[PDB]
C-alpha cells in the first residue's frame, strides 16, 4: 500500500487524521456545499493544535449519527482515529513548510485508502 | 576634501515586517527569494538607493552633497552641466581632447555629487564624462532564515477606464514577507577613496545614513523596516589587518534559546559579536 | 581551410556557377614547397551580404597587432600560403556566402557555408534540413531512421559534406565549429537530433521540425535574435556530431523558464505559455542526450518518477487555478514554478492550500464536479509520492518541466 | 627497446594552427612540435635532441570555445641608463583604450596521448656526454614525477600530467579507423630563420608517425 | 644571484557568493561554465590580474615590487628604481618589476623573440561541483538619452552565482626561479596576494569573493619530489556530511588533506 499505515510521523498522522475526519463529516451530512477539507485547511495547517480539538468534536458528533443506521461504517472511522491519535504525543503549536507538505501528502493518501473497496 | 585613511568593513543587520522590502521584475512583484533554497534577497541597488534618498533628504541639495541618479534627471543634462562649469564645450560623443580637462570634468562630477563620490558610476555615454569605481561597495541582503512570501488579494472599489465589471470588484494583489531578517555585508576602500574624494564627512553622514535608511522609505508597500545592527570593523591602516571573511563571521546570527517556531520579531535572534583580530577595532554602538 | 582551396578547385572548373580567374615557402594550403607566399592576404566580404555582423572588409588571418606576431615574422608570414591557394580559398568562401546560391545560412550570429566534395542533392537540401520550411518528407523520412536513398536515390551517401561555421569580430571573423562527415553519417546524425527534439505540438500552428534558429531563441535574454548566447548557437556543433549536447542548454532553458512570465501581448486569446514547445523540445533533448533518460512523446500517466509526477501535479493544479479564476492576467506558472521545480519541499504545501481554495470556489459555482476531477487527479499523482523532496537536481527539474509540458497539453480540453 | 614511451593527458589543450593564431583554432591532434616542448620541459640539454617516433590519440577529439580578454601589444623595451636618467613610471595600462584586445580560442577537451621518442646527440654535446646517461635521467625524472617545468598542452594554461609507459601502449578510441587530417606543423627550423616545415597528418588506428624533423629530404 | 629552493604547488580555494565571478565576453557577460562538464570556471589571467593589482597596492612602487602591467586604478605618487649582450636590459626588467619577475613577460624585439617565463605557472579555476548563474532583473530611476525621456524608467540585468567554491591549482618551478631571480621574499609576498587577492577588488558586480584555503606542498628537491597531479589528489575537497542540497556557504564544504609522499611536505596557510 502507497498509504504507509506503520509510519509513525507527527504531520503525516495529522494528514491521516484529517483525511478521515474528511471522510466522516462527508458520510454524515453527504452532498453538502463544502467539506472540512474545504473549510478548516487552512487554520489546521496554521495552527493546528488550535483546532484539531474543535474538528475532533464534529467527527464525533458526525460518528454518532453514523451509529444510530445499520451503516456502521462509524466503528472503522472511530478506530481509525484511535490508531492513529495513538501514535501521537502532543499537538504541534506550528508547523513548517516541509511538514505542511508531509500534511498535504499523507491527508491525500489517507484520502484514497478511504474510496478504496 | 582630504579623504578617509582607514579601511572599514560593515555588517548591517535589518528587519521587515508584513512588507515587500525588494520586488523582483520577473515574478510579477514577488519579493525577490534564492529559487533553490528560498532564502530572500535584496539587490545592493536597492540598499544604494536608499542611502541616496537619504543624502538628498538630509542635506536637501547643499553644494558638494547633491545625487546624481534621480527620479526625474536625465544624465546628460547633467553631464552638461560639469562640461560648462569646466567651461568646455560638450565634445559630441566624446571627451575633450586635453586629458587634464578630461580629469577635472570627472572630479566636478565626483566632487559635487555625494553618491558618485560614494558609489562611483559609468558615466562614459553621449557627452562623456568618464568613469568612477566608487569608495564603497556593498552585497546582496541575504535573510538568515528561508522566507515564506504569501500573496495578499485587495479590490478597488473605482475603476480607471469607461468600464462595466462593476459584476464584481476590481482585483490587485499585493506581496509581502511575514517577516526576515537580512544580514547585507559592506565594505570601504581607502585607495580608491583617496581617488575619488570621499572624507571623514562623508563618512560619518555615510554610517548616519546607513541607521536612519529606512525611517524616511515609508510606502504603502515597505511595509514596517528598521536597522537592528551596524556592525562595523574599522582596520587600524590603509589596508587592513584582517580579511573580511573573518570579521564577519565574529557577527554571529542564531535564534534564541527560547524562540521556536517561525521568527516573528528580533527577538526570536541572539546576535554575538566576537573579539575581533588586534588590528582591528569594532564599533558595534552605532 | 584546404576543404575550401579544394571546393574552388571543383567549381573553377565548369565554365559557369563559378569563376576560373587565376618571401616563398612551403604553402600549408596545398603543401607544396617552394611557392610564393603572400604577404597580405585577399579579404572576405563582411557584412549584411557576407558574412553578417562583420565589417565589410573581414579577413580569417589578421596580424595587425604585435601580440599575435611570432618568431620574428611578419603580417601574413606568421601564416604562409601561396598567392595561388590566398585567392582561391577567399574566392570559394565568398562564392558561398553569396546569398543567390543556397549553400548558406545564417544561425544566432554565426553564418554558416556548407559543401560537398563533389556536385550532390544533399548540398540543396542541408540549406533547409537545418532551418526547415519533397523537404518535409525526407525529413520525416530521415527522423524515422530511414535512409535517404529512399526518398532521393540520386543521393549519394558515400559523398563526403562539410559544414563551416564563422562568428564576426569587428574585421576579424572566427572559426565556431568544422564538420567533414559523410553525406550518410550526417544525415542520420540530424535525423537522430530531430527524433530527439521531438514533442507533441502545443497548438497546431507550431511546426513540425522547429527550426534551429527558432529552438536558439526561445533561450534568449528577451526573445529576440540578439541576447542568444553565443556559445549556446556554436553547441547547438552538437546537433550533427551526435555528441552530449553543452551541459549549459539546461540551465539556459531553466533560468528562461524562472525569469519569464506570460505576456498577453500576443493579443492571442491564450496568454503566451511560460513552458513552450520549443523548451520542452530542448529539454527533452537534453534528458534524452546527456541523461540517457527516457522521456515519452506524450504523456505517459503509466510512470512513477516523483519529477515527473510533481511536474503533473503543477500542471493539475494551475489548470485548477486557471478554471477557478478566469482571464486573470497572473498565474502560478508566473512566479511559483522556478520554485517549484527547484525545491518543492517549501512550496508545495501552499500551492496544494491554494488549489484546496481555488477547488472550494469552482464547487459552488458551476462546472460543480470540475471541481471533483481535478481533486481526483491529485489523489491519482499524488498517491505515489512518498515525500516532497527538499531539493532537486537540474535533470530532475528538466523532468519537471517535461512532466508539466505533457500534463497542461493533455488538459486543455478533457473537461 | 632503444627508445621512450611517455603519457600524457588533460582536461584542456590548444594547439593552435599558424594560420588562425589571432583567433585560436587547435589542431586536432598535438603537433609534433607540441610533444617536443612536453619532452623538453621534462629533461633536456643544449647536448640532445628529441624525436617524435609516434604520437597516439587514445581518447577522443572534443572542442569547445573559450574567449578571453586580450592585450593587443608586446611591452617595449627600455634602456637601462635613461630609463633612470630622469626617474620615470613605467607601466603598461590594460585600460588605456587602443590596449584592450579580445581573443576567442577554439579548444580541445579532454586529451590523452602516448608519445614515443628518442634522444639523438647534438653536434655541440660534450665528448663524455653519454646518451644513455641522459636517458636514464629522463627515465628517473619521468618516474618520480620529477620536472623543469609542468609541462602543458600548448599553452601555459592548460597544465599536463604525465607517467612513464613501461608497459605496452594502450589502444586508442580510432583503433580500427583511417583519417587524414591535412598539412599540420612539424616542427620549426630555428637554423633556416625559423619557417615552419608542414606534413601530411593521416591518422591510422589512431597512432600518427610523422617524420624526422632533421631530414634533409623535408629541409629546404 | 638568490632563487628559491624548492618547487613549490599549492590548490587555491576560493568562493563567490551573490556575484559574477568572471564574466563571459562572448555569452552576454554571464559568468563562465564548463560546456563539458557544468562546472563555473575562471580564466588564470583574472587571477592574476588581481594578484598583479593587490601587489601594486601593497608595496606601493617600492624599489623593487613595481608592476609592469597595470590598469587605470593606480596612482603616480611615488617610484624608484633598483638600477642594478641583451642580458643586461632583460635582467633590469626582471629586477625591479614583480610581475615580469613573478609571472614572465614579452618584449617587442630580440634577436631572440623577447620571452621572459617567470617561475609561477597557474590553471584555469573550475567549480567543485556546478553551478547555476541567476539573472537578476534591475531597474533604474533616471534615462540617460533625451530621446528617451519621451513614464520615464529603463530595465537592466546583472548575472550573479549564488555561489560556488572553485580549485585553482598552481605550480611554481625554482628552476625558471634560478633564470629570473624569484627569491623567498618574492614567494612569501607571492603566497600572501594569494591569500589577499579578493581584498581590494570590491566593485558592484563580484559581490564577496574570498581565498578560503590555501595548501602549500613544499618539495625537498630543486625539481619535484612527486607528480603533481597525484598531489593534487590529496586535497578532497567534498562535500560535509551534514549539508544536502545547494552549497551556498564554505561550510557545506569538508576539505582534507592526505599524506603527501614522504619527500613533499604540505602546509595550510589557510
Amino acid at each position: 500500500v502507497s498509504l504507509d499505515p506503520a509510519r509513525t510521523d507527527r504531520p503525516y498522522l495529522l494528514g491521516r487524521l484529517f483525511a478521515v475526519l474528511e471522510k466522516a463529516q462527508e458520510d454524515a451530512v453527504p452532498g453538502a456545499n463544502a467539506t472540512i477539507k474545504d473549510r478548516y485547511l487552512a487554520s489546521a495547517s496554521a495552527n493546528p493544535g488550535q483546532v484539531f480539538h474543535m474538528l475532533l468534536k464534529n467527527a464525533s458528533n458526525h460518528t454518532a449519527k453514523l451509529r444510530k443506521d445499520p451503516e456502521r461504517k462509524a466503528i472503522h472511522y472511530e478506530i481509525m482515529m484511535q490508531e492513529i491519535i495513538d501514535n501521537i504525543s502532543d499537538f504541534p503549536v506550528t508547523m513548517s513548510s516541509d511538514e505542511q507538505g508531509l500534511f498535504m501528502i499523507g491527508y491525500y493518501h489517507q484520502r484514497k485508502a478511504l474510496f478504496t473497496k | 576634501m582630504t579623504a578617509i585613511a582607514n579601511r572599514y568593513e560593515f555588517v548591517l543587520l535589518f528587519d521587515v515586517e508584513n512588507g515587500n522590502p525588494n520586488g523582483d521584475p520577473d515574478a510579477g512583484n514577488m519579493p525577490r527569494i534564492d529559487p533553490e533554497t528560498g532564502h530572500g534577497l535584496v539587490t545592493d541597488v536597492c540598499l544604494k538607493r536608499k542611502i541616496r534618498n537619504h543624502v538628498a533628504l538630509t542635506k536637501e541639495g547643499a553644494e558638494r552633497f547633491n545625487i546624481y541618479i534621480q527620479e526625474k534627471a536625465i544624465l546628460n543634462e547633467t553631464h552638461e552641466r560639469a562640461y560648462t562649469a569646466c567651461d568646455l564645450k560638450p565634445e559630441p560623443k566624446k571627451l575633450p581632447k586635453k586629458v587634464e580637462d578630461a580629469k577635472r570634468v570627472t572630479d566636478w562630477m565626483c566632487t559635487n555629487f555625494y553618491d558618485i563620490r560614494t558609489f562611483g558610476a559609468v558615466m562614459t555615454t553621449e557627452v562623456n564624462c568618464g568613469q568612477v569605481r566608487g569608495p564603497v561597495q556593498m552585497a546582496f541582503a541575504r535573510s538568515v532564515e528561508p522566507v515564506v512570501p504569501q500573496e495578499v488579494s485587495i479590490t478597488r472599489m473605482a475603476v480607471t477606464t469607461k468600464a462595466e465589471a462593476e459584476d464584481n470588484r476590481t482585483m490587485g494583489r499585493k506581496h509581502i514577507v511575514p517577516y526576515g531578517l537580512y544580514v547585507a555585508h559592506g565594505f570601504i576602500s581607502a585607495p580608491l577613496a583617496e581617488k575619488t574624494g570621499f572624507s571623514d564627512e562623508d563618512l560619518t553622514l555615510f554610517w548616519d545614513a546607513l541607521v536612519n535608511m529606512f525611517e524616511h522609505d515609508r510606502s504603502a508597500a515597505r511595509g514596517l523596516m528598521s536597522s537592528r545592527k551596524l556592525i562595523v570593523f574599522k582596520h587600524q591602516n590603509r589596508l587592513g589587518n584582517a580579511p573580511a571573511h573573518k570579521l564577519f563571521d565574529l557577527v554571529k546570527v542564531s535564534r534564541a534559546e527560547g524562540s521556536s517556531g517561525p521568527a516573528r520579531s528580533f527577538a526570536d535572534y541572539a546576535v554575538t559579536v566576537g573579539q575581533a583580530p588586534e588590528g582591528v577595532e569594532v564599533k558595534e554602538m552605532l | 581551410l584546404q576543404a575550401l582551396h579544394g571546393y574552388y578547385q571543383r567549381m573553377s572548373a565548369d565554365p559557369d556557377a563559378g569563376m576560373p580567374p587565376y618571401l616563398c615557402g612551403q604553402c600549408l594550403i596545398t603543401g607544396e614547397r617552394q611557392k610564393p607566399i603572400a604577404q597580405l592576404h585577399p579579404s572576405i566580404k563582411g557584412g549584411r551580404d557576407g558574412v553578417r555582423g562583420a565589417q565589410a572588409v573581414a579577413s580569417i588571418v589578421s596580424f595587425n597587432n604585435t601580440a599575435f606576431e611570432s618568431y620574428g615574422k611578419e603580417q601574413s608570414i606568421n601564416a604562409p600560403v601561396s598567392q595561388e591557394a590566398a585567392f582561391s580559398y577567399v574566392t570559394a568562401l565568398n562564392y558561398l556566402l553569396n546569398p543567390s546560391n543556397r549553400q548558406k545560412v545564417t544561425i544566432a550570429d554565426a553564418t554558416v557555408v556548407f559543401w560537398a566534395e563533389r556536385s550532390s542533392p544533399a548540398e540543396d537540401i542541408f540549406a533547409g534540413m537545418f532551418d526547415p520550411p519533397r523537404m518535409h518528407d525526407l525529413l520525416v523520412a530521415i527522423r524515422s531512421g530511414k535512409r535517404a536513398t529512399d526518398i532521393m536515390p540520386d543521393m549519394d551517401e558515400s559523398v563526403r559534406f562539410h559544414v563551416l561555421g564563422l562568428s564576426p569580430n569587428a574585421a576579424r571573423l572566427s572559426v565556431r565549429f568544422w564538420e567533414v562527415d559523410t553525406v550518410g553519417h550526417m544525415l542520420d546524425k540530424v535525423g537522430r537530433h530531430y527524433r530527439e527534439l521531438e514533442i507533441i505540438p502545443q497548438f497546431n500552428n507550431e511546426q513540425e521540425f522547429p527550426s534551429l534558429s527558432t529552438l536558439l531563441r526561445q533561450t534568449a535574454v528577451l526573445n529576440k535574435t540578439e541576447n542568444i548566447s553565443p556559445v549556446l548557437a556554436g553547441g547547438l556543433r552538437a546537433m550533427l556530431t551526435g555528441g552530449p549536447y553543452p551541459q549549459s542548454l539546461l540551465p539556459a532553458v531553466l533560468g528562461r523558464i524562472r525569469a519569464e512570465h506570460a505576456r498577453p501581448e500576443d493579443k492571442s486569446r491564450y496568454r503566451l505559455e511560460v513552458v513552450t514547445y520549443y523548451r520542452a523540445a530542448l529539454i527533452k533533448a537534453y534528458l534524452i542526450r546527456n541523461r540517457k533518460l527516457e522521456v515519452p512523446v506524450s504523456l505517459d500517466p503509466a510512470r512513477t518518477d516523483r519529477p515527473y509526477l510533481l511536474g503533473r501535479l503543477f500542471a493539475v493544479l494551475e489548470k485548477a487555478q486557471e478554471d477557478a479564476v478566469p482571464g486573470a492576467n497572473a498565474t502560478i506558472k508566473d512566479r511559483y514554478l522556478a520554485s517549484a521545480s527547484a525545491n518543492p519541499g517549501q512550496v508545495f504545501h501552499m500551492l496544494l492550500k491554494n488549489a484546496s481554495n481555488h477547488t472550494a470556489k469552482l464547487r459552488k459555482d458551476p462546472e460543480r464536479k470540475s471541481a471533483i476531477h481535478y481533486e481526483i487527479m491529485m489523489q491519482e499523482i499524488i498517491d505515489n509520492i512518498s515525500d516532497f523532496p527538499v531539493t532537486m537536481s537540474s535533470d530532475e527539474q528538466g523532468l519537471f518541466m517535461i512532466g508539466y509540458y505533457h500534463q497542461r497539453k493533455a488538459l486543455f480540453t478533457k473537461k | 627497446t632503444y627508445g621512450i614511451r611517455l603519457r600524457v593527458w588533460g582536461d584542456y589543450a590548444c594547439f593552435t594552427r599558424p594560420e588562425m593564431k589571432v583567433e585560436r583554432v587547435s589542431y586536432d591532434v598535438m603537433p609534433p612540435s607540441a610533444a617536443r616542448g612536453i619532452l623538453e620541459a621534462i629533461h633536456w640539454k643544449p647536448a640532445i635532441r628529441w624525436i617524435v617516433d609516434r604520437i597516439h590519440v587514445l581518447r577522443p577529439i572534443v572542442f569547445d570555445n573559450v574567449r578571453r580578454n586580450e592585450v593587443s601589444s608586446k611591452i617595449p623595451k627600455p634602456n637601462p641608463a635613461t630609463a633612470m636618467r630622469d626617474r620615470k613610471p613605467l607601466y603598461f595600462l590594460v585600460d588605456d583604450g587602443s590596449n584592450r584586445q579580445q581573443r576567442a580560442a577554439t579548444l580541445l577537451r579532454n586529451v590523452d596521448y602516448v608519445i614515443e621518442a628518442h634522444f639523438e646527440l647534438t653536434d655541440k654535446a660534450g665528448a663524455e656526454d653519454n646518451a644513455g646517461k641522459h636517458l636514464d635521467i629522463f627515465r628517473r625524472r619521468a618516474r618520480a614525477g620529477q620536472s623543469f617545468q609542468q609541462p602543458c598542452l600548448g599553452c601555459r594554461e592548460f597544465p599536463a600530467s604525465f607517467e612513464l609507459l613501461e608497459g605496452d601502449v594502450p589502444l586508442s578510441c580510432y583503433a580500427g579507423e583511417k583519417r587524414d587530417l591535412g598539412y599540420m606543423l612539424l616542427d620549426i627550423d630555428f637554423e633556416r630563420d625559423m619557417t615552419p616545415l608542414f606534413f601530411k597528418a593521416v591518422m591510422e588506428d589512431g597512432v600518427i608517425t610523422p617524420p624526422s624533423r632533421t631530414s634533409p629530404e623535408v629541409r629546404a
